[PDB]
């Protein structure tokens, strides 16, 4: 789980001293960050039906056979649509988590690993997700601080993807 | 070696498994056998996520720039080896699971313990990985260029103690060594500490009674101090370790596991009481003479 | 070499070198040149003062009385060359020496030193020294005009394959002289018939990552090893360390009784 | 591990919920406190040595069979030890008041302590004394007015006196 | 590894002198420009994937003697290592812009990498060639305008436009 | 060299991944910490020279017998007390490295490690040097982030000597 | 490793084509060879114990210098690793003729051989020496015609004949 607070004892910890100014520093960064994280995650909370229910759409818009093509890995029917709109939910779900946390430490642990197995094993590609992850970019309305952790967070589960 | 009891133990995988040597200008299928070798017995069966794969080591590994053991150095003193034994572990414990994947063997003595403590408070855990590393005990038993692995047989500065004292830290070959009863706490703290030792209970598969840990307190000692008397005539004095008692129920049952010494005459007897408790023999052993 | 090796390999300068040769009619700087290109390449590049100068030679050199040949040798055989190449040197590293300055090379087998030894222990440090000079070797090369110049990077007719790997022994940069007693670094080489891998300028270097310690900084070590633990594949081994382990690798190499052969940065 | 977000973040997700606003104030109530929290930690960490020695020489004064001839602190590598110990609790103490959260005390310091003392016979409850005296000399030293903004330091205060008597009663 | 701090440090260091007016005042000049520094790492990090993918691309395309059978780039294993090195040599490029030196990725990336690749075959003149691509690709990520407070990068795409070029260099 | 941007690095490294808000976050503590440890080395520099006099004249009150005993480990003589105010002054002139810096890098790199063999080899007393450490905290006339910073680095050595 | 068919495979994908017809029929050929070629492995595998130890002891007959005090066959550790090494070459080339290809014994058993022994003071001539009279006994074993369906092993025998004989030229 890799957020400031956590790396800066774990890295003071590996090397069984105290803490000195370095993870003094890297504290006063997480407080720096820590309110447009919080805010930020507020209004990703608030907008986050819509935020969902527009990136699937937009999925279904860049990839229409997603929904005509009949299969276990395709939205044709209303329980794929809703797996998909599940998997964003989750995707955004804890993109909020990384930004209270200050790090992608949630991505990584909840989503980011064995993501590539996932998608191998049920035939999802991660293309659909990169679209999804770029409609909750262009339409999250965040600016500032707030905005820059979370695309860097969005950017983080695309590159993760592609 | 162990022929018998290899399967009923989780010696008999490793007893067909040879020790992988990286040879002088190796394949690139002797390479990532290697790899797959270090990542299993240096990260303790843990399932490796891509995302968590070293790349670099892997990498370095394949082009020769380091050797197996600089890479299970990598290995050992990477973010991800912290996470999973260091960051979350009481330090004794991270000495059980140093000497179990860096050296393939237990913790012999206090004094071990003592080291390794002493050496991660003074200098660090790196210090520390390359004094398991850096020993006389590894490069003799692995050297440069093989993966380490358990060393379950009979060695040349061994001492019986230690091949105890692997059971309670191996538990099988399906067993990821963070995925143990016992989870986080140390396994042979208490052991070391009053240099004794525990009777050793199997894995699951093959052992049903594989579930038997002692509590905190309240614990039978192993010898029958005292003899036949408290039994009246007696021969011999078993101690039986039992597990799963649940069938009458609290509060007649509180503790699920349970020691009890026991005379050679009442065995049999012994024996249908743990059935109708629904408990299972975990180890029977001598307790007097 | 081309250039893509050259650079890796630090020769660039010795490939690009330009054979000078004393013409007839010659005027004062292009003796001078030729002065100092003998002096730079049979004294091993070191800094010449003035007092050491050999004036007398020098100047049957400017007046036309002596060849460049004849130059050469006054300086080979001027105390100078004695000073900083004989007189505190074992045989074996003398005569490599006189191979690199007279001849341009490095030497191409023991035979060699096996020559070169008995005829100094013959006919003196002179007969020995105008072995190389008025050598076939020399003749060919450079003859009565040229100043010597390297060429063990070049491929020479009658050469045998290990100069040049040798040369790298013998020639350690441009920016480097003979100058600190030292013992060869060919002698086991020469000895047994044998290479040594070549590590100059960039070629010693390895790939280090998260490997190294907390330096960054790989030590390569080259030894000799025996079964004295675990079996032995090869003779020769190479191990690459860091430094935080180089001390315990060191001992543990020390406990087994191999035998070092060279520690370089990598 | 856990740090202050992180335990929140872990409860939320285990949950499947997104966090509330309640617990989103909470967290910026957290990050309000911040700055005091690091100047906590910086101040018991700038005088960790002197915590330690302070304590160890009060406990040998109040507790003399420690250091008689047999006893648990007697010989050099013992008493190394025990200063050792000492230092270790008061470095993880800081970690947890760092953090926010007490996981890295329990986890690496705490969980197995009361085994390992009992195993060896090191005295749990001379332990205890110990570490109760790091906590009094360090409360005193975060709470000093002196060369630092004031303000009121009783919330990170009473969190750290927590950390330090969760250390001395998981030993005892 | 040396950062833009240090660096300036151990120079001193090795001179037994106390850093230079000049010199902190050069230091607060780069700390001035922290926040640049940060949004071009934060740019080509949020873009790595594409940088590489369509540096890769571009480079097959205009060297398609690499990707034919017999080429380095041939199989998959081959081709996989090609892009993982391209990643690798992109993310020392962002530790060298992160830290303002390029210690980490001379010593840790760039240090017998040419070595390795003459020893394995690799061309080193389509490597420098494929982070020469990654170079642009990254420039223009930089400094593209969109969405960020509008100032003066010409600096700091100097530096990272450096780091490249010495990547380049090594391979090649 | 331990620094916030070189521990950043380390760590994001031997994951072998790119740099994440995390890291971004050390670096903006770090530059919140930068101006405050550049002022602080300025004004070390421009006082260092009655800093380490006055540091070793508060050692030679405190420790008297230094200054009167013969022996090579002692400041009884000029050559002693040129290798007092030298020691002292190696120590000031590292603080100020630790300044610029942000972290106790360079007195971990240049002077704790291995201090303890000195003091031993040379029986130089660490609590010599404690008290001129202390003198340099009580007179260095630094205010707010600068001072504290400062006095984190003067603490360390200390504690390391302690 | 390689064998016969991976040789062949290897070639062809670097060539980037399918197998002629040409190269399936000298396959297939081989295929036709195998029994053979399992005989003849099983023969040298069945007496290696014999054909080790009387070269040995031919080796020692005709060349004393090796087992005199003072020789590199001298005391019983060096005859023991004298004994090892004929063991080996004879398994390796084993290895190669149940193959097919040369690649095993060369990679895993005869590259650094030759510098092994110099620099270690094994004389290479007298182990090429144990080598040949290691192959004229297993040769002899192999075109044995007792006790095995008759047919022409000229091919194999020559085979096996060339991965002795490139042991031989290895040592010395
Ligand atoms: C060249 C690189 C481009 C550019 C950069 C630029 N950025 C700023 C100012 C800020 N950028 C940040 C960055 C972040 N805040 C966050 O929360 C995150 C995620 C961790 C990041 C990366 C910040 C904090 C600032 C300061 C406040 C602000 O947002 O304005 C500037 C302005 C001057 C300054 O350096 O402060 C500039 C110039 N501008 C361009 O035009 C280039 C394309
Ligand atoms: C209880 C803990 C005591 C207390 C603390 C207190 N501190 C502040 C404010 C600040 N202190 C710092 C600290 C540092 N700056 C540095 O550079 C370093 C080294 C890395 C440290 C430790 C900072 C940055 C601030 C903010 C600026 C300011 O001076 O105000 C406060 C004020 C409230 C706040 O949270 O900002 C308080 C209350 N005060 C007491 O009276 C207790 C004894
Ligand atoms: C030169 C090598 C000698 C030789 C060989 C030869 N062998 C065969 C045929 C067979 N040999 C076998 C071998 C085995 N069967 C087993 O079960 C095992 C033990 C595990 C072995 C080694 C087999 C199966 C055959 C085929 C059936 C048969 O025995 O006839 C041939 C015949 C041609 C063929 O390739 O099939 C030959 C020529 N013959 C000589 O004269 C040489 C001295
Ligand atoms: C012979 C009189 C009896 C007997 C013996 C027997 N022992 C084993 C196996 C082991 N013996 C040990 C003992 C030690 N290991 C040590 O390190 C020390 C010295 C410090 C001791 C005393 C161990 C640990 C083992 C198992 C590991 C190994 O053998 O390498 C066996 C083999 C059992 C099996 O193969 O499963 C045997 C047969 N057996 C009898 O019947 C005799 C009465
Ligand atoms: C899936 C149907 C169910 C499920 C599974 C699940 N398993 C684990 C973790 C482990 N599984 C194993 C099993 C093996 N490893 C081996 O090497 C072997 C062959 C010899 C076996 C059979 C191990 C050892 C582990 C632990 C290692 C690890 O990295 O976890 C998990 C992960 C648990 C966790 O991450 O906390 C899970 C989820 N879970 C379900 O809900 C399904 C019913
Ligand atoms: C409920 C939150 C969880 C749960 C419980 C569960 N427990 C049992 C069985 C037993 N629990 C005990 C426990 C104790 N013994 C003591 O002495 C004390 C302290 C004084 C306690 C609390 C015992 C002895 C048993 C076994 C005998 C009995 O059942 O009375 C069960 C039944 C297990 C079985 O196999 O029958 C269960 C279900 N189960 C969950 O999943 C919850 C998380
Ligand atoms: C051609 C099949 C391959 C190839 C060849 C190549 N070789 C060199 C350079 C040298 N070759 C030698 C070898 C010898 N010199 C000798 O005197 C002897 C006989 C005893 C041998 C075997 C040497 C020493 C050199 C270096 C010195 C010199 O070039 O004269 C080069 C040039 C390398 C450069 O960068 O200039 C080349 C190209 N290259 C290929 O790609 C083919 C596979
Ligand atoms: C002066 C700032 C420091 C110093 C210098 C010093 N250098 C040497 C010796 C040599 N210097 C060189 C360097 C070059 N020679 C070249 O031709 C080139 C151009 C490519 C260079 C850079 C060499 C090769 C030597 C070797 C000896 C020689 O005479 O050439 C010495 C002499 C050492 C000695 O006499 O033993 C000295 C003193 N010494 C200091 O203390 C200064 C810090
Ligand atoms: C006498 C030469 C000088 C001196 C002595 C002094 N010592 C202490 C305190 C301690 N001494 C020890 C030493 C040992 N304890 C052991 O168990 C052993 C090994 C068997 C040794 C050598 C220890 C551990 C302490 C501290 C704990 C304790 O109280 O015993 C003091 C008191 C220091 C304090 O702060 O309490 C003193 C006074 N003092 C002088 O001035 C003499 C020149
Ligand atoms: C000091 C206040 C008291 C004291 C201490 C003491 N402790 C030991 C021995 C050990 N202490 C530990 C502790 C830890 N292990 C860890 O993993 C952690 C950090 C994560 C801690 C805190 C361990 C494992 C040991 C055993 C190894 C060792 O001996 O160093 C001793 C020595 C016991 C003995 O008899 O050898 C002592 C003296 N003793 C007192 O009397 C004080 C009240
Ligand atoms: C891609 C643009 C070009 C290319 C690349 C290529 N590289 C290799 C092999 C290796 N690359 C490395 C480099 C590193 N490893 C590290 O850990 C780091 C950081 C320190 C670096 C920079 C190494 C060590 C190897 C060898 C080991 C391995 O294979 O992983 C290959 C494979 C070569 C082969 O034959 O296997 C390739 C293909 N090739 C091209 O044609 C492109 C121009
Ligand atoms: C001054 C507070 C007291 C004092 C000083 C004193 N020191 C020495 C000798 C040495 N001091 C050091 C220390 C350092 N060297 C370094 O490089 C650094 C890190 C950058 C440090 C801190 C060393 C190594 C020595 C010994 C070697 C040397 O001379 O440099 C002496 C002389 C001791 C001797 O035996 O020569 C003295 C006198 N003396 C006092 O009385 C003061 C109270
Ligand atoms: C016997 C015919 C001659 C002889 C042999 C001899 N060899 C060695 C030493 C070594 N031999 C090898 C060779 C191998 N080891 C391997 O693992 C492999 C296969 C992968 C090979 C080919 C090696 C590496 C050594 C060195 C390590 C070791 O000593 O075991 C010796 C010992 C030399 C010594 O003094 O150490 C000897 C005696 N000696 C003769 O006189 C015969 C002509």
């Amino acid at each position: 789980m890799k957020t400031p607070l956590t790396e800066a004892v774990s890295t003071a910890d590996s090397q069984g001293r105290f803490l000195s100014s370095t993870e003094l520093q890297i504290a006063f960064g997480r407080l720096r960050q820590a309110n447009a994280g919080l805010q930020a995650a507020k209004a990703l909370t608030d907008n986050a039906q819509s935020l969902v229910n527009g990136a699937a759409q937009a999925v279904y818009n860049k990839f229409p056979y997603t929904t005509q093509t009949q299969g276990n890995n395709f939205a044709a029917d209303q329980r794929g649509k809703d797996k998909c709109a599940r998997d964003i939910g989750y995707y955004l779900r804890i993109v909020t988590y990384c930004l209270v946390a200050g790090g992608t430490g949630p991505l990584d642990e909840y989503l980011i690993a064995g993501i590539d197995e996932i998608n191998r094993t049920f035939d999802l590609s991660p293309s659909w997700y990169v679209e999804a992850l770029k409609y909750i970019k262009a339409n999250h309305g965040l600016s500032g601080d707030a905005r820059d952790e979370a695309n860097s967070y969005l950017d983080y589960a695309i590159n993760a993807l592609s | 070696a162990i022929t018998t009891a290899a399967s009923r133990l989780g010696v008999a995988p490793y007893n067909e498994s040879r020790p992988v040597e990286l040879r002088p200008d190796f394949s690139l299928d002797d390479a990532k056998m290697v790899i797959r070798a270090v990542y299993r017995q240096v990260l303790g069966n843990d399932y490796i996520m891509d995302s968590e794969r070293l790349k670099g080591a892997e990498s370095l590994l394949t082009n020769g720039s380091i050797s197996v053991r600089e890479f299970v150095r990598t290995v050992a003193k990477s973010e991800l080896y912290k996470k999973k034994f260091l960051y979350n572990n009481f330090q004794t414990r991270v000495i059980e699971l140093n000497y179990k994947h860096l050296l393939g063997r237990a913790p012999f003595s206090e004094d071990e313990v003592i080291f390794h403590l002493d050496l991660y408070e003074n200098q660090g855990f790196d210090a520390d990985i390359d004094s398991y590393i850096d020993s006389v005990e590894y490069q003799e038993n692995f050297g440069e260029n093989i993966v380490p692995y358990y060393r379950f047989n009979n060695q040349v500065g061994d001492r019986t103690v230690g091949f105890t004292r692997m059971f309670r830290l191996y538990r099988g070959y399906a067993n990821s060594d963070r995925s143990q009863l016992e989870r986080s706490s140390s396994r042979l703290a208490t052991e070391l500490g009053q240099n004794t030792v525990s009777a050793i209970v199997g894995p699951s598969g093959s052992n049903a009674g594989w579930a038997y840990r002692p509590s905190r307190a309240g614990n039978t000692p192993a010898k029958a101090l005292g003899g036949t008397v408290p039994f009246g005539q007696a021969s011999k004095l078993f101690r039986v370790e039992i597990t799963a008692i649940s069938a009458p129920g609290y509060p007649k049952v509180r503790r699920s596991n349970k020691a009890v010494i026991v005379p050679f005459e009442q065995l049999n007897q012994t024996l249908q009481q743990i059935n109708r408790l629904g408990g299972k023999v975990a180890s029977i052993t001598p307790a007097s003479l | 070499t081309s250039l893509v090796s050259a650079q890796r390999l630090g020769i660039v300068a010795v490939d690009e070198a330009i054979p000078l040769e004393l013409r007839s009619r010659s005027t004062e700087e292009e003796v001078d040149a030729v002065i100092l290109a003998v002096y730079r390449q049979v004294l091993g590049n070191d800094h010449l003062m003035s007092q050491e100068r050999l004036t007398s030679a020098e100047s049957l050199l400017r007046g036309r009385e002596i060849s460049v040949r004849d130059f050469v040798r006054a300086v080979a055989l001027s105390e100078v060359y004695r000073q900083k190449f004989f007189h505190s040197n074992p045989q074996n590293r003398f005569i490599e020496l006189n191979y690199k300055h007279l001849l341009g090379r490095a030497p191409y087998d023991q035979s060699e030193i096996a020559f070169h030894t008995d005829l100094y222990h013959q006919g003196g440090y002179e007969a020995e020294i105008n072995s190389y000079i008025d050598s076939v070797e020399y003749t060919e090369n450079f003859g009565d005009w040229v100043v010597p110049y390297f060429r063990g990077f070049a491929t020479q007719r009658n050469q045998k394959t290990v100069g040049f790997s040798r040369s790298f022994q013998v020639y350690r940069g441009y920016a480097t002289s003979d100058r600190s007693g030292s013992r060869s670094r060919l002698t086991r080489e020469l000895a047994r018939n044998t290479a040594s891998p070549v590590y100059a300028g960039s070629t010693a270097e390895s790939l280090r990552g998260t490997s190294a310690g907390s330096r960054n900084q790989m030590y390569r070590l080259q030894v000799i090893q025996g079964a004295a633990g675990t079996r032995v594949r090869r003779g020769k081994a190479e191990y690459l360390v860091s430094y935080d382990n180089l001390s315990a690798k060191l001992q543990q190499i020390n406990r087994q009784g191999d035998t070092v052969t060279m520690i370089s940065l990598a | 591990m856990f740090d202050v977000f992180t335990r929140v973040v872990s409860q939320a997700d285990a949950r499947g919920e997104y966090l509330s606003g309640s617990q989103l104030d909470a967290l910026s109530a957290t990050v309000a406190e911040g700055n005091k929290r690091i100047d906590s930690v910086n101040r018991i960490t700038g005088n960790a040595s002197a915590i330690v020695s302070n304590a160890a020489r009060a406990l040998f004064a109040e507790q003399p069979q420690l250091i008689q001839p047999g006893g648990n602190a007697y010989t050099s590598r013992r008493m190394a030890a025990c200063l050792r110990d000492m230092e270790i609790i008061l470095r993880y103490v800081t970690y947890a008041t760092f953090t926010g959260d007490a996981s890295v005390l329990e986890d690496r310091c705490l969980n197995g302590l009361r085994e390992t003392y009992v195993a060896l016979g090191v005295p749990g409850a001379s332990v205890a004394a110990g570490v109760q005296k790091m906590k009094e000399a360090a409360l005193d030293i975060v709470n000093d007015p002196n060369g630092i903004t004031r303000g009121d330091c009783s919330a990170i205060v009473a969190e750290i006196a927590g950390y330090f008597d969760r250390a001395a009663a998981a030993v005892a």
